[PDB]
Parts: C-alpha cells; sequence; structure tokens
RNA sequence: GACAAUGGUAGGAGAGCGUUCUAAGGGCGUUGAAGCAUGAUCGUAAGGACAUGUGGAGCGCUUAGAAGUGAGAAUGCCGGUG
RNA sequence: UAACUUGGGAGUCAGAACAUGGGUGAUAAGGUCCGUGUUCGAAAGGGAAACAGCCCAGACCACCAGCUAAGGUCCCAAAAU
RNA sequence: ACCGAUAGUGAACCAGUACCGUGAGGGAAAGGUGAAAAGCACCCCGGAAGGGGAGUGAAAUAGAACCUGAAACCGUGUGCUUACAAGUAGUCAGAGCCCGUUAAUGGGUGAUGGCGUGCCUUUUGUAGAAUGAACCGGCGAGUUACGAUUUGAUGCAAGGUU
C-alpha cells in the first residue's frame, strides 16, 4: 500500500522505505516528520477518500536539508542594450517514508 | 618497441605528402618501402628515406628483428612556409606561401 | 563569381573524400624475389620474361 | 595608525566614468543623447 | 601608472567557450559566435522552464482522459463528478493511480459516477 | 520527478481490424488515427509510438455525404512546369479505394521522423479478405 | 513578524566587482612565485578559491591613496592564420 | 493618495496603427492634416495559421501544484463526435 | 605612487638605416639558452638537411628557428552516435550505450517529442534582400590646468583666511 501527501502545494506519492525531496521545513536534520494531510491511504485491500482521510499521518524522519544546484537566469532584449543575469539554488529537504 | 625517425622542414606542402603517408599506414615494412618505391608521387623518395631511417634504428638503437616491424605512426605536420610574391596586371602583386612539412614515422613489432 | 559565404571544415573534408591515390597495383617478380609493377619490367636486377 | 585610516563618513565619492559598459546606463552615448549639435565633442551653442 | 590590462580579457572569454561546449562546429570554439549562442541559449531555458509545467499538465490530462473512456466517463464528466463528491487529488497523482491501481480508479471513477 | 514514461521494452502492441463499410470517410479517419497514434492507452509516452496495428477491410464501401462523389477533387503536382493532375474522390474510389482511405487517414497524422513510422502500421484492403492472419487480429467496433 | 512593491529604451539616483602603482601592518616562496592547462567548487552579478600537471622566481591579504582602469562591432591599426 | 515651491541633472522637437468627430481627396489609398481614447515606441505571455500597433493580460526567482480571461472541445492539437 | 619591447625616443638593435621618390622629403621591423659554452667526443640511417642514441648540464619539448608558450589554424588515435532525411543549429522532456568526481538529487553521447527567423547600428517599424565584422591576439574613445555655481565633509565664527 501506498499513500498521498500534500506538502508544499503538491501531492506526492509515498510508500514506505523511500526517499523524498520536499520543499524546505522547518524540522532540523535527525529528527522526525508528521504529515498531517493525506488524501489517498491504501492501494492493497483499503481505500479511502477526500478531501482528508481523518487520520492516517505519515511519519518520515529528517534525512538532509540542502540546496539544489545553481541555475542562472539569464534574459535580454536584442537591439535595446538590456541584458540581466541572476543565480538561484532552491533549498529542501530530503525525507524517508518510515511509516504510514 | 617502437622505433621513431623524423624529417624536418622538409620543403613539400603538407597536404601533399598526407597524400601518399595514408598508403602505408598501417602495412607491414618490406611491403610499405614497395609501395613507396613505386609510386609517382614526388614526395615517394622523402618518405622513403625517413622509413629507412626509422628501420635501421631499430636494428641498432634498440637491438629487435626488422622483418617483423608494421608501420605504427606515419604522419606529417606543418612547418614554418616562406613568404614570397607574384606581380600580376595593373601594379597588383600576390602572395606565395611555400609550405613545409616534418614528416614522422614510428615502426613497432607489436610488442 | 565570388563566394557568397565561408566554407566550413565539415563540408571541406567532406569535398575532400573521393580526393585520393590507390596502392601501385603491384606483383611480385618471380626472379627478383621483390616487387614490381604487373606488365612492367623488373626494375630491381632482372628481366620480364613474359 | 597608518594601517587603518577612515575619512569622515560622508566625505568621499566615487566619480562616474561613461563609457564603459551598458550596466552602467553611461555606456552608450555616455548621457548625450542622440544624434544632434549637443552630442559632438566639441559642444554645443555658446551660454545665453 | 599605465595598466596594460594583462590576464583579465582572456579569464572571462574563456569562461563562455567552456560555457557553451558540445555545440557545433565554431559555436565551441570561436568567442563571438560563442556568446551569441550561450546567450541565446539563456533565453530559451528561461522560456521552457515556464514551457514545461503546461507540457506536463497536458500530458497527465490525456492519459486521464485514455483511462476514464474505459470505464466509459469523458474526462470533463469524471472531472465534474471528482470536484462534486469533495476528493481534491491533482492531476499528477490521479495519471499514477490510474497506471500502478486499477483497482483504485475503479473506485474514483465509481464515486465519481454516483456524485453525477 | 514521478511521471512514468514509456520505453520500447514496456510496449506490448496489438492488432486490430475494422469494417469500413457503411461509415464515412473522415468520421472513420479521425478514429483510426486516434487509434494510430495511441492515445487511447493510459501509458501513453509523446516521444515514442504506443499505438497499435489497424487492418481496414471493406474499403470499397465507404461513402461520401452530398455531391462529394463529382467534387473533392484531389490536384497533385509533379514538379514540371504546367502538370498539376486531378482526381475526382468518385474516379478514386472506384480505381484505387485503399489510396483514399490511406491518404484520408495519413492526413491526420503528424509529419515527424514518427509521424511516418506511426503511419505504417495501418493496412487498408478493397475487399474482406487480408493476410494477415498470423498476427490474430481483434476486431474493433468503432463508436 | 505582518502588509505591500519589484517590464522597460533615452536618461537620473545608489551600492558594488576586478586591473596596474604607492604608504603602513601582517604573510607566502627553489620543500617551488606569477603565468598557463584541466576539473564534476563557491557567491544574487561583476567575480573568489582549492587540487593536479607545467614553469622557474617572484607574489598575495587588510585599511587607505592615485589612475594611461575593464573592448565583439569604428569599409578601426599591427601581427598571425584560414 | 497625491499636489505645490526652491535648487542640482538630464533626454525629447522624424512618430505609427486601430476605434470615433471633422477638413482635403473621388464619402480613393497602409494617403494627408487636426480633436478625442488605446496599444506600439519602451512590453514579454495567451488568441488572431504566420503577423510592431487588433482581442485578453502587465514577467522579482524556483516548482513534474490549483482556478480562470480572450479563444475553444472529430484528428493534426489540451478539453463535448 | 614615469614606460617596460604593439609601450618608452622614429631608433634598448650597428636607424634616420632596408628602402621609396628626379627631387625637396617620408620610414620601419628586429630583445631574452645556461650560473659557467661546459655549444653534443664517439656510434648508426642519409649524398647533405635532418634524426636516434650516448654524453655536458639541476633541466636538451634549454641544442643557437634557444625563458614561458596561449588562441585562430593543421593533424594522428580513439568512447557514444549518424546513409527516408527539410536543420539560426540551441533549449526543455527522454530511452539506450560508455564511465566514476572538488561526492552530489554525478560526467560523456543523444534514438525520438515540444518550443524556437543571429549580434550591433539606425529607425514609425528590420529575421530582414538596410549598415558593419573572415577568424584569432595585442592596441584603441568624457581627461588635466585655470575660473564659476550647487551639494556632502571639516575648522573657526561677526568674523573667515593669506
Amino acid at each position: 500500500m501506498f499513500a498521498i501527501i500534500e506538502t508544499g502545494g503538491k501531492q506526492i506519492k509515498v510508500e514506505e522505505g523511500q526517499e523524498i525531496f520536499v520543499e524546505k521545513l522547518d524540522v532540523n536534520e535527525g529528527d522526525t516528520f508528521t504529515f498531517d494531510k493525506v488524501l489517498f491511504v491504501g492501494g492493497d485491500s483499503v481505500k479511502v477518500g477526500a478531501p482528508t482521510v481523518e487520520g492516517a499521518t505519515v511519519t518520515a524522519t529528517v534525512n538532509k536539508q540542502g540546496r539544489g544546484k545553481k541555475i542562472t537566469v539569464f534574459t535580454y532584449k536584442r537591439r535595446k542594450n538590456s541584458k540581466r543575469k541572476k543565480g538561484h539554488r532552491q533549498p529542501y529537504t530530503k525525507l524517508t517514508i518510515d511509516k504510514i | 618497441m617502437e622505433a621513431k625517425a623524423v624529417a624536418r622542414t622538409i620543403r613539400i606542402a603538407p597536404r601533399k605528402v598526407r597524400l601518399v603517408l595514408d598508403l602505408i599506414r598501417g602495412k607491414n615494412a618490406a611491403e610499405a618501402i614497395a609501395i613507396l618505391k613505386l609510386t609517382n608521387k614526388a614526395s615517394s623518395p622523402v618518405i622513403e628515406k625517413v622509413l629507412m631511417s626509422a628501420l635501421a634504428n631499430a636494428e641498432h638503437n634498440y637491438d629487435m628483428n626488422t622483418d617483423e616491424l608494421v608501420v605504427k605512426e606515419a604522419y606529417a605536420n606543418e612547418g614554418p612556409t616562406l613568404k614570397r610574391f607574384r606581380p600580376r596586371a595593373q601594379g597588383r602583386a600576390s602572395a606565395i606561401n611555400k609550405r613545409t612539412s616534418h614528416i614522422t614515422i614510428v615502426v613497432s613489432d607489436a610488442k | 563569381a565570388v563566394p557568397k559565404r565561408r566554407t566550413s571544415k565539415t563540408r571541406k573534408n567532406k569535398r575532400r573524400t573521393h580526393f585520393k591515390i590507390s596502392v601501385p597495383g603491384m606483383t611480385e617478380c618471380p626472379n627478383c624475389g621483390e616487387y614490381k609493377l604487373s606488365h612492367r619490367v623488373c626494375k630491381n636486377c632482372g628481366s620480364y620474361n613474359g | 595608525k597608518l594601517h587603518e585610516l577612515k575619512p569622515a563618513e560622508g566625505s568621499r565619492k566615487e566619480r562616474n566614468r561613461v563609457g564603459r559598459g551598458v550596466a552602467t546606463g553611461n555606456g552608450k552615448t555616455s548621457g548625450r543623447g542622440h544624434k544632434g549639435q549637443k552630442a559632438r565633442s566639441g559642444g554645443g551653442v555658446r551660454p545665453g | 601608472p599605465r595598466v596594460k590590462g594583462g590576464t583579465v580579457t582572456r579569464a572571462r572569454r574563456k569562461k563562455t567557450i567552456k560555457l557553451a561546449k558540445g555545440y557545433f562546429g565554431s559555436k565551441h570554439t570561436l568567442y563571438k559566435v560563442a556568446k551569441q549562442q550561450v546567450m541565446k541559449s539563456g533565453q530559451y531555458a528561461f522560456r521552457d522552464r515556464r514551457q514545461r509545467k503546461r507540457d506536463f499538465r497536458k500530458l497527465w490530462i490525456t492519459r486521464i482522459n485514455a483511462a476514464a473512456r474505459q470505464h466509459e466517463m469523458s474526462y470533463s464528466r469524471l472531472m465534474n463528478g471528482l470536484k462534486k463528491a469533495g476528493i481534491d487529488i491533482n492531476r499528477k497523482m490521479l495519471s499514477e493511480i490510474a497506471i500502478s491501481d486499477e483497482k483504485a480508479f475503479a473506485q474514483l471513477v465509481t464515486k465519481a459516477k454516483d456524485a453525477l | 520527478r514521478q511521471t512514468f514514461m514509456a520505453n520500447e521494452s514496456n510496449i506490448e502492441r496489438k492488432w486490430y481490424v475494422i469494417d469500413a463499410e457503411g461509415q464515412t470517410l473522415g468520421r472513420l479517419s479521425s478514429e483510426v488515427a486516434s487509434i494510430l497514434r495511441g492515445k487511447n492507452k493510459v501509458t501513453y509516452t509523446p516521444h515514442v509510438d504506443t499505438g497499435d496495428y489497424v487492418i481496414v477491410i471493406n474499403a470499397s464501401k465507404i461513402e461520401f455525404t452530398g455531391n462529394k462523389e463529382t467534387d473533392k477533387v484531389y490536384y497533385r503536382h509533379s514538379n514540371h512546369p504546367g502538370g498539376i493532375k486531378s482526381i475526382t474522390a468518385g474516379e478514386l474510389r472506384r480505381t484505387n479505394p485503399e489510396r483514399l482511405i490511406e491518404n484520408s487517414i495519413k492526413g491526420m497524422l503528424p509529419s515527424t521522423r514518427l509521424g511516418e513510422k506511426q503511419g505504417k502500421k495501418l493496412f487498408v484492403y478493397g475487399g474482406a479478405e487480408h493476410p494477415h492472419a498470423a498476427q490474430q487480429p481483434e476486431n474493433y467496433e468503432l463508436r
């Protein structure tokens, strides 16, 4: 069985023992997290519904908390002598689904 | 082992020597010698002397048998050109590049 | 006319595909032992014997 | 201490350098606008 | 004092010639063609980072429309029924269930048929 | 992040057979094209073909509504100056109907390297019998 | 911590990176300086490091000062090479 | 939520199409000259096949999340045979 | 708080010289082995040039076409891919095959799908068949003196200062 959790303005399909990379959370490396919003559990014998299966809090652990790799945002306008360059690294946290 | 021999600032354009170096690259040694002997091209004797030099270094400089060697490498690099002129019509004058070349040959016994 | 535009070293290297020479078309003389051109005389010490 | 000097705050400024890049906004035309008599090395009109 | 401008121009012209490698021919060797190509590449990446999010929603919409016709619904009727039932799974998750659990897409389609 | 992408190893293609008797040209063609592009499969990946093979029997029975046997001319140029040949859609059916259906259906497939490899899975015969019995072609009903 | 704002030419305002030289302080170097080649590193940008090869003796860091201060385009000058 | 006064610093004085009130032309012109509004100029994104100026709408950066505007839902091509 | 061999004299070199002009007159370009010539005795291929050794040397890709040695350009070998296809040559998604790093959501190649008419200048408006550039490297454009005015700083203050 799997589950569907809503974390960062997105849904995610999680199974036990899977490593996920979600948006930044305020939990610290080594701790454990608990996802409340769960839209669909099961996939072996029990199905459920929504907007929220009242109960069924997935339990994970905070594996790492880091930053993606830099993407350079460069754009220009032809013949107008206007250009611009930025650089970006989006932070993330990596978790591991312990138990659904 | 490999033996090698070079001939520097041969006075022939490099892309005229690369035409006949491509016929003997890979062949045996006594076959490449006859190929260089029986070809019409003007750069045949020069490559033949460089090949015989690399075949002679093997007998004496590093002892090995000359009936087993194969031409492992043979190439021609550029060298310093010469800048001459040719006076054409109406006062003009056009350039002339006298190219040179560096012919290298490496013979190996496959070991 | 003049070339409208420069030639890549891809187009040049393609067009020099068939620009080459061939192996002299030679046999081995059965008197000199050495190599020779077929239908020509043995340039080494020897003759034709055709 | 000659290895630790600081001017009074607000006493020094960077001069401005035209003709060096488009990020500055003064690199091309050097703040002189497009073609005219006021855009020519030399200058404009007598004052007044 | 005179400044001879040495070692500064090459270091910034070489950062671009290596930021364009793989490019066909002179576009990875020369500076004035590699620079224009890298500028165009930056603008293209900017545009494609935003077209990607629409391409993938079209892909999900096609798979969920192909999965719903096997239960005799349209895609629009299935989505209307799911909205009314109050189920809020996104198209990305709905396509994944449709592929890896048909016994769960059956449940979703039954609820969306009963919601009218 | 989590979108399944079809690969050549995963693809399992089936064979269908459709009856083009008593049907309209364009209405049959659009559905056969949707079957050939593989938009009828939940595992549909845009970059690689997941479509099925189709066999269209009885091509001589497709019909046109209205005065289409004399109108609906088909034009084609030969690239030589002046040569623009034509054939009405009524003389093409009685002569070579299997080209009629083939061109109709292939005008609805994208013109890309993959839009040809997807369009060469269509086998059109005018007449009830087809050689491809060794492929076990299921019998598909248009809707 | 809450709320908003952030397209842009000409051009106006602000904050900055880097180059050569000088003063004062604190350092590195034949156990290998600068330069130069490669790399899968860091910074919001200009740009900053580190490792390896080479090379063969000089060179950075901090705080201030002064400028022959940063170039893809002028049918630009000179040299080389297609 | 602006406005005005005083001072330092500029650029601008070749405009364009569309809708509407007019002159001129032949109730011709992608014509020309004026009043009024929009957009382009200096504006990317979606639609109009393509397409400065037309319709919708103003990009701080990232996301393999959702709702809509003009316009659309047989296939090319997302959504009603 | 002058230049450092495209700079500084036109000239760091046997330069106002090769040269070029009937003449008056115009005018370049050319630096660097090593601490010490110790500047390769001798053997081998070749007619010689040129090598390959072996020796000098701390170093010979230091061998007089001598410090370093880069880019365009010219080659040799190879890992992945390419002969039914309409290409501003990339970007986004993505199998397969080959590797293994500044260890991190790794590097190389790219079957196939979507989107996509270079840069600068000048314009109401240019993908434009309007202009400029063959490519690479070096050089190259708002500055200094003396006055005026406004702003920031600092010292004194009915006084301020040569």
